[PDB]
């Protein structure tokens, strides 16, 4: 899977 | 601009409306407006125009992976419609990125003095140049995998000098960071050294913390977690 | 119009493309632009144009909820921002009904000869007046509301007598008729009538059906059945 | 809550 990078 | 006439207070006001009825263009262009106004933005007013944009972006993003990849089943002859619609999704992408980068060089990180403000706005800056990276294959894109890290590390030059290691624009831009260096620079090792230092020293500052602010670190240092997970 | 160079066949090819990638702007723009080539549509192609706009009015109409609510709850002279945003996405929604209207009457109903075709038209025809019928405060607004309803009569009077009472079309039609009645006309009786009369009348025609056919009828079925279970 | 029209 894709990185997880900053989310609200 | 076309949000010219409208006052700034109204700007954020119909912001925060679009928000609650997720028309993240609409918040978008409401905060465009807002910046432009030519006053600096409060830590709220900052999170607001992040969102929007990130919001926007973040679809665009999705679109254009799915794209990206009926593309490359395609050449692995039947019509110029995959490539021209991919074209087309990845350039209105990069018009919204150039669009926030505008706003940043102009004029909003030259007048941020407080190191809060100015890492926020670096981090994203190195934000939007990472996602135009990510589409990135021309005679640049070495130039703009740098302008990200350029970006990026003046940020993290300023954050450790200025903020704890909780600070949630720290660790965010840490972890931003660190995406950038596995997905974008092919250097994981410095991915992983980033975040298990980053969490390391977040992990280590928690017993200063409020109940709130413990809150909003551990979060973000959850979000360190999966990717330590995910890469080793 | 803007997609009148591009190749019918392109067209359709893009607007699959866009619901993959969950971009159903485009994929309006697309459908739009394929209608306008003056041909008739297949059932495939009726259905990418349905699914385009549906999906476009559909967060129009939730977020037009939301600010509606956020306005009703503010006059229960807090400023006229909640007002004019809740106009502005009002305006957009009527500009996209207006927009399939104008598809329908020119010229994809006068075109549609058979049941089929025609009866989808129609249809069309009843759920974009009705979505405009949930915004009207005007002088138009009971003709509106009728507007809806003739085009949901003529619909259901060639659907009783040319197609079987499991046909999805004609449940689709019956459904959202149904929904009209309840929720427009403040009719509920004759909603829950209507939707009654349906479902039991595709029961007893469920035995005539291939496994494929029978999903497909028995899964509107369950639309029914679940509206009359909030009904009653 | 709100009734169910037809959905794909
Ligand atoms: C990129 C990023 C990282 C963290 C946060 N964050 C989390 C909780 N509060 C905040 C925040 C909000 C506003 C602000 F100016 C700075 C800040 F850290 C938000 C973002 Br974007
Ligand atoms: C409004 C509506 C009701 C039912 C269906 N439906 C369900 C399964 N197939 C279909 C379909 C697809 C295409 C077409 F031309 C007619 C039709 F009934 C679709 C819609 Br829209
Ligand atoms: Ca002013
Ligand atoms: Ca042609
Ligand atoms: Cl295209
Ligand atoms: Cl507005």
């Amino acid at each position: 899977r894709r990185p997880s990078s900053w989310r609200q | 601009g076309a949000m010219g006439s409208m006052e700034r207070a109204s700007l954020i006001q119909k912001a925060k409306l679009a928000e609650q009825a997720e028309r993240y263009e609409d918040m978008a262009a409401f905060m465009k407006g807002a910046v432009e106004k030519g006053e600096e933005l409060s830590c709220e007013e900052r999170n607001l125009l992040s969102v929007a944009y990130k919001n926007v972006v973040g679809g665009q993003r999705a679109a254009w992976r799915v794209l990206s990849s009926i593309e490359q089943k395609s050449n692995e002859e039947k019509g110029p419609e995959v490539r021209e619609y991919r074209e087309k999704v990845e350039t209105e992408l990069q018009g919204v990125c150039d669009t926030v980068l505008g706003l940043l060089d102009s004029h909003l990180i030259k007048e941020a003095g407080d190191a809060e403000s100015r890492v926020f706005y670096l981090k994203m800056k190195g934000d939007y140049y990472r996602y135009l990276a990510e589409v990135a294959t021309g005679d640049d894109k070495k130039r703009i995998i740098d302008s990200a890290r350029s970006a990026y590390q003046e940020a993290m030059d300023i954050s450790k000098k200025e903020m704890p290691p909780t600070n949630p624009i720290r660790l965010g831009l840490a972890l931003n960071f660190s995406v950038f260096h596995y997905e974008i620079a092919n250097s994981p090792e410095e991915a992983i050294s980033l975040a298990k230092t980053t969490f390391d020293e977040a992990m280590a500052d928690l017993h200063t913390l409020s109940e709130d602010s413990y809150k909003d670190s551990t979060l973000i240092m959850q979000l360190l977690r999966d990717n330590l997970t995910l890469w080793t």
